[PDB]
């Protein structure tokens, strides 16, 4: 369910971001999406380990 | 502009292309860009969706 | 493709979408507003400026 969260970015669908913006802004948008989903995955892996 | 989930009524100039079935391709249906196979569905829609 | 033939643009800065990928999007209900300003406040027509 975390896939549909914007994480403060413009859109949650990645293809819309890559087909809608220039790479000068797409770089920071993907930065936001990467850090949000990476934090979520870290939390899930810690829960699975416990 | 606005990107509401609605029937798009103003769109850029792009020509149509014939459908392909049972081959997984990348498509573009009114700003909905996705990659997958296309086939006839068992589902049914009300005539507004 | 008819916008560039009218007049040389001053800023043409864009947010949200890029002004090169406008021939691939497909959306709803554009809004057009028109007014005239005296140059120095052209930069004031922006999200969050005083």
């Amino acid at each position: 369910k975390q896939l549909s969260s914007k994480f403060g970015a413009i859109s949650s669908v990645l293809n819309d971001i890559l087909s809608r913006l220039d790479p000068p802004e797409a770089e920071v948008q993907i930065d936001r999406l990467i850090t949000g989903r990476l934090q979520s995955l870290q939390t899930y892996v810690t829960q699975q380990l416990i | 502009f606005e990107l509401l989930h609605a029937p798009a009524t103003v769109c850029g100039p792009k020509k149509s292309t014939n459908l392909v079935k049972n081959k997984c391709v990348n498509f573009n249906f009114n700003g909905l860009t996705g990659t997958g196979v296309l086939t006839e569905s068992n589902k049914k829609f009300l005539p507004f969706q | 493709s008819v916008l560039y033939n009218f007049a040389p643009f001053f800023a043409f800065k864009c947010y949200g979408v890029s002004p090169t990928k406008l021939n691939d999007l497909c959306f709803t209900n554009v809004y057009a507003d028109s007014f005239v300003i005296r140059g120095n406040e052209v930069s004031q027509i922006a999200p969050g400026q005083t």
